């Protein structure tokens, strides 16, 4: 098809990530709205933005829901390296949860360059690495703005949702490192 | 440190090294095999990044071989570094801030020979504004795999 | 005795890492149930398994510990790292402690994805040699043992290192896994 | 990052960087010491045992000629990575989890010629529950070291 | 101007990393007393040595001073470095802060193994040129000085670096041991 | 991991692949030049301290030419990429040299060879200091007679 030097052949291929649902997690996106991480074939977390708020209540009972070990283990250790991997979060009102029953939802309001609003879009942009310039409206440009009001973070279940995106873990495996790296003292 | 994982051989090859992704590892695709000689690679340098994914694919083939668990994510965590360059990603993720074309892992290329079936070792498929760069606008890093798979060829 | 292509000799080489005592941490295990790790030549730390327990309250007074500071600072760093790594740690019930006079000594009541999962992975971490002994759950995570606690107290050294030699590769292997794996409190 | 730690030499040598294990470094044994030719590995390779423990056994030496004080552990708390590969010591826990023969950093085997005395970089002898291998059962890895002995005898001729 | 094998001549090259203050903190030490960090041509911090102090009360309202976002936040992301990069820390009483109106200041009180060398450790690395002179330590996990008080402050960029060309090395530094040593809370 | 970013090339060099550093870069120097012979090294070995330095300059000087400048100077961009661009470890080896009483690397002075005739340089070593002044040549002068030998294979290796 392509030849180089009369011998060498241009080849390609492209890698299925899906089959290593079972050993670590999978980012990838639908739409501009929804985004997914998924863990194994059943559970998985569903990110989404939407100017439509889930939760009004300003707190997050972390040690009741951790008492009540009902929540998935899995599920809870993402969502961990998610808010750990916020740089500069200091606006701990945005920060509203609700785990009542094992079932995990969290709740960041945007609407509180250099606020709240860009370290947890600077997050969700590493977090689906693929396909997440969609929903920033950004570019090139640190500050990243959008129209959206509320990331919400649900717990949900497995279906064929990538469809903008190919799944992939290298989002997660990259937030792992830079994980810690940006917290003020509390 | 830096990753320690060093990839599997099969029991029905002809020489120990190579490296075979099979028909469900690869979207619409048989099953591709990759010689000795280009995976060689994979265990000196540190920034190819299509290595980095044969270990991630050898670890989740290995870990389901010899294991029982989906909370098997703590098993990842542990194992990120060994298999990975963490900053081989982080990379990817300065040059997608700055405008420049980027690797989101996964379509690569690589040169084929005609009559000797010999390859290169698959070099990511850059992708810029979610579409992949034609063949023309980095046709001079193809050039150069050329030129080094004719040199490996004469040794 | 065995020689490959006539002129090379099979040879070998044993370390002894017991020199390394002033500078690291040294891990070792004397029998089934009591493993220890080595700080120097005198302070010493044991971690022991035991369907007997130590400590019956559900109080683990650390911040009065710190205050009063009297505890060795090496033996504190080596429990710190020990609690950080434990994976997917969520019920704080089973942790109690007593810190009364710089002694140390923390006790963990155990009972796939279970508290004594977490604290067993990181014990079988530690004492990287002679932890299978046991572990008594061979390949496969989830790990799974009779004794119902592991306790961990302050000793003096001795010449207890009799199934496994002493190493500095247990420590020095949590160091990087320390704080990697927390849920947000 | 990866250790950058480079293994000093005592004064009274015949060759600079080559490394000695002191009688008291070894049990039940006298001292060994190995060629420059032999230790030069230590620093192109990310993947030997045998060299992270000698980057821990001279940081031990160095720390105690130099400095005084037991509590410095906050002293290896801070040069563990630039003295040993922390996914290398991973990945012999890996192996053990998954019943591979791991190495547990005890034992060593090398070659060494019959006249020129010149020794091959000890690699880890591995174990399987609680027995190290047999010589038979890493054969093929004693045939690949002694080749590798030859080419490199080989290009100091 | 110096010959080798009679072809090679031995020459040098000093950087100028001030040109790197748009990217990167950069720190440097006017005299014994006085250390700074610069973020910038505009803002910056003061590292001051003193047996005079500045602050009296013994609270640290870091809630309500991140609640009024009103402080630089390139600024407190270096006091939160250095203050997780501090190793054993376990007296808070020392640490007396004050953020009202976004002015960021914060205070250890100085009085082997105490909070001053922990303190003392991490200024050492911070201001990794020029640190030795305000030390009087040598060579030795133990730092003594005479001052009382380590002082940082927030403060507006001037000609400072007068003894010590301006460096990111000490910054990077830390970010890696950031809190790799850190006790259980 | 380690550091995986690599140095762009300008647009009228004759060999792709060198580096060079502009007046500004240098103090009370004009500016110096590096072949790629040279600076290929800094992609291969993980130890050399000027390499550290040189994806410092360059990630600084990439990051001013293609993000429009923050208001009040971020710091989240260094904080992310530092780990590909340096070796932690190799200031921190220089920080326990400085600690043992050891002639250190505080990343200010760098020497290297230069052929009188030929204009190829060697790659710059650190200049090592002890106690606030740096070392006399005539304290390190068996490291530069290395360095000629290395240069010497070098330039042999091309023939
Ligand atoms: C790396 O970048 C590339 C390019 O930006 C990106 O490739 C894109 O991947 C998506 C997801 O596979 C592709 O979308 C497909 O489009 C075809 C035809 O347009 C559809 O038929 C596909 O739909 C099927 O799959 C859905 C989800 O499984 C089902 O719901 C549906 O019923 C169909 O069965 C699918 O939508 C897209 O075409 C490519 N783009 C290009 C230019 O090739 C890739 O995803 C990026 N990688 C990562 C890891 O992010
Ligand atoms: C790596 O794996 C190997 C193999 O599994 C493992 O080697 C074992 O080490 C122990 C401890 O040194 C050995 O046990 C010894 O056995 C002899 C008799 O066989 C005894 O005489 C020894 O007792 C002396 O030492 C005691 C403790 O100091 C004293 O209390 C006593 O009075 C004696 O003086 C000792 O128990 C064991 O034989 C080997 N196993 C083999 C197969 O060689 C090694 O420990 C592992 N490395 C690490 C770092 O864990
Ligand atoms: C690495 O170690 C070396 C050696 O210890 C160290 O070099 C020192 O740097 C300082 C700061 O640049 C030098 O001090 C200068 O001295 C000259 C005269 O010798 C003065 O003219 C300078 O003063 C000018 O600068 C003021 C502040 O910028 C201006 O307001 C004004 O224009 C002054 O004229 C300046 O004080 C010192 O001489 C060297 N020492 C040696 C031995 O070369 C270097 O800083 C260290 N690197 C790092 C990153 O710490
Ligand atoms: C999650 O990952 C697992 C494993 O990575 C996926 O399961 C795998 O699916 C393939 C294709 O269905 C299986 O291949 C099959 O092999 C048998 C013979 O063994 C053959 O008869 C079939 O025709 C097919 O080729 C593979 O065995 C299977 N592996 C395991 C461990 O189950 C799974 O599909 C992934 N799930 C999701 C939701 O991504
Ligand atoms: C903890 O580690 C230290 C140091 O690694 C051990 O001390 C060392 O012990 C050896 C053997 O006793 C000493 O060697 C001796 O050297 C003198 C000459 O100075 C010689 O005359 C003797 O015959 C012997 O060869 C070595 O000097 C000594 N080092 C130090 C710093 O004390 C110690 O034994 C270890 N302790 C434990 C409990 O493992
Ligand atoms: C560690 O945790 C275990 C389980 O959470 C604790 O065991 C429980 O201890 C209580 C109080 O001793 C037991 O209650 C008693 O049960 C008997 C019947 O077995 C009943 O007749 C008594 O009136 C009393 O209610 C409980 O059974 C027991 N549960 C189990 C599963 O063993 C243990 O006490 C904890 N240890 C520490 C030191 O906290
Ligand atoms: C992205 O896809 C999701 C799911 O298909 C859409 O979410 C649905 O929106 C409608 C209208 O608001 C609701 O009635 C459904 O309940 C939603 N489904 C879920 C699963 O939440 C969403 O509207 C799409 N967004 C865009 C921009 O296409
Ligand atoms: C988190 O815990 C608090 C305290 O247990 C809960 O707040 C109480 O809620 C009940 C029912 O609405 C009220 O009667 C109490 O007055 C509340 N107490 C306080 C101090 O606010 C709260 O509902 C919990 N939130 C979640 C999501 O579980
Ligand atoms: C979510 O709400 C925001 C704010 O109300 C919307 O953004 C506004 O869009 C209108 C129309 O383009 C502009 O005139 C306003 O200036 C915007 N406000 C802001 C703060 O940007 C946004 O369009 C809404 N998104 C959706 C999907 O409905
Ligand atoms: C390189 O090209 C050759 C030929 O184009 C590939 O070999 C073919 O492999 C497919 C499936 O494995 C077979 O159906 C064909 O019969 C083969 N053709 C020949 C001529 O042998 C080879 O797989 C390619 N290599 C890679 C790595 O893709
Ligand atoms: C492992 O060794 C320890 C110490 O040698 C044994 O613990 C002793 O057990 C006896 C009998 O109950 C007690 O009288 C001693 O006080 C114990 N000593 C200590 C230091 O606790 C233990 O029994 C041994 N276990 C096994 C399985 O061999
Ligand atoms: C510690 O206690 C546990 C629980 O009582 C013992 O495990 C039991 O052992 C018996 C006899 O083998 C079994 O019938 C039970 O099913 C076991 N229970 C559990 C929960 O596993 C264990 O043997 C005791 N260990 C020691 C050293 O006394
Ligand atoms: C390789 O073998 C040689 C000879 O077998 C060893 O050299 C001997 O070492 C012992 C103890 O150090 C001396 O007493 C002998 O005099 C030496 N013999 C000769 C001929 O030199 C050498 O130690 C071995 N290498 C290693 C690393 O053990
Ligand atoms: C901060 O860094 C900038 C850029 O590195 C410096 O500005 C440069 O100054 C030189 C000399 O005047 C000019 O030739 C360049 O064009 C400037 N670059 C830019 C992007 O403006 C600036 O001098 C530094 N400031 C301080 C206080 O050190
Ligand atoms: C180091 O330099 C600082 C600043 O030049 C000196 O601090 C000044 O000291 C005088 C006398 O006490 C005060 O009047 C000034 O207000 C101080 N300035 C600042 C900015 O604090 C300090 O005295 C010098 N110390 C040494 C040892 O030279
Ligand atoms: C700050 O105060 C300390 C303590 O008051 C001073 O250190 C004392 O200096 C005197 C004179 O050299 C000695 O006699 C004392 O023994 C020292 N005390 C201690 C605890 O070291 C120090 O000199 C003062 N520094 C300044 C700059 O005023
Ligand atoms: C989010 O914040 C905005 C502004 O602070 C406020 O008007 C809105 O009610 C908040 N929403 C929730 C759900 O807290
Ligand atoms: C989340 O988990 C809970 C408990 O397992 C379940 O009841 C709920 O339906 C889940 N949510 C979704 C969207 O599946
Ligand atoms: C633990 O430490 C305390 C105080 O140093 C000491 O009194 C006690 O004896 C120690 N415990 C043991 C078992 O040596
Ligand atoms: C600092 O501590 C000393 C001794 O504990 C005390 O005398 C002094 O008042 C303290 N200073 C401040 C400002 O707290
Ligand atoms: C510190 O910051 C505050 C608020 O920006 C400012 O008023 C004050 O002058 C600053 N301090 C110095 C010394 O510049
Ligand atoms: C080497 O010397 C030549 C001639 O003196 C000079 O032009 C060149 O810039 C020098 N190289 C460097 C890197 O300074």
């Amino acid at each position: 098809t392509s030849l180089y030097k009369g011998v060498y052949e241009l080849q390609t291929l492209e890698l299925n990530m899906e089959t290593l649902n079972m050993t670590m997690p999978l980012s990838c996106t639908k739409n501009n709205s929804h985004h997914y991480i998924m863990v194994g074939n059943e559970t998985g977390l569903e990110l989404t933005l939407t100017n439509t708020s889930i939760i009004n209540h300003k707190f997050c009972n972390l040690s009741d829901a951790h008492k009540k070990n009902l929540y998935d283990h899995a599920l809870m250790s993402i969502i961990s390296t998610f808010h750990l991997s916020i740089p500069n979060f200091n606006q701990y009102e945005a920060m509203s949860c609700d785990f009542n029953g094992g079932k995990i939802s969290v709740q960041y309001n945007l609407s509180h360059c250099g606020t709240v609003a860009n370290g947890v879009l600077q997050t969700f942009m590493r977090m689906a690495w693929g396909g997440s310039y969609i929903a920033l409206d950004s570019g090139c440009g640190d500050c990243i703005m959008t129209s959206y009001q509320y990331l919400i973070i649900q717990n949900t279940t497995w279906e064929d949702h990538c469809q903008f995106s190919r799944p992939s873990p290298i989002g997660y495996l990259g937030l792992l490192s830079q994980r810690t790296r940006d917290i003020y003292i509390s | 440190g830096t990753f320690t994982w060093t990839l599997s051989d099969s029991e029905g090859k002809d020489t120990p090294g190579g490296y075979c992704l099979t028909r469900w590892m690869l979207i619409e695709a048989e099953l591709k095999c990759f010689g000795n000689t280009a995976v060689a690679k994979c265990n000196e340098k540190h920034d190819e990044e299509f290595c980095d994914m044969l270990r991630l694919f050898d670890f989740n083939k290995q870990a389901i071989q010899r294991l029982k668990a989906q909370t098997s994510i703590q098993l990842i965590n542990k194992a990120v570094n060994a298999l990975i360059n963490d900053q081989l990603i982080m990379k990817n993720h300065l040059r997608d801030i700055m405008c420049i074309p980027y690797c989101n892992y996964s379509k690569y290329w690589y040169l084929n020979h005609t009559t000797t079936g010999r390859t290169s070792l698959p070099k990511c498929w850059l992708v810029s504004n979610g579409s992949y760069l034609n063949e023309t606008h980095f046709s001079d890093d193809i050039e150069q795999q050329a030129d080094n798979m004719i040199t490996e060829m004469l040794q």
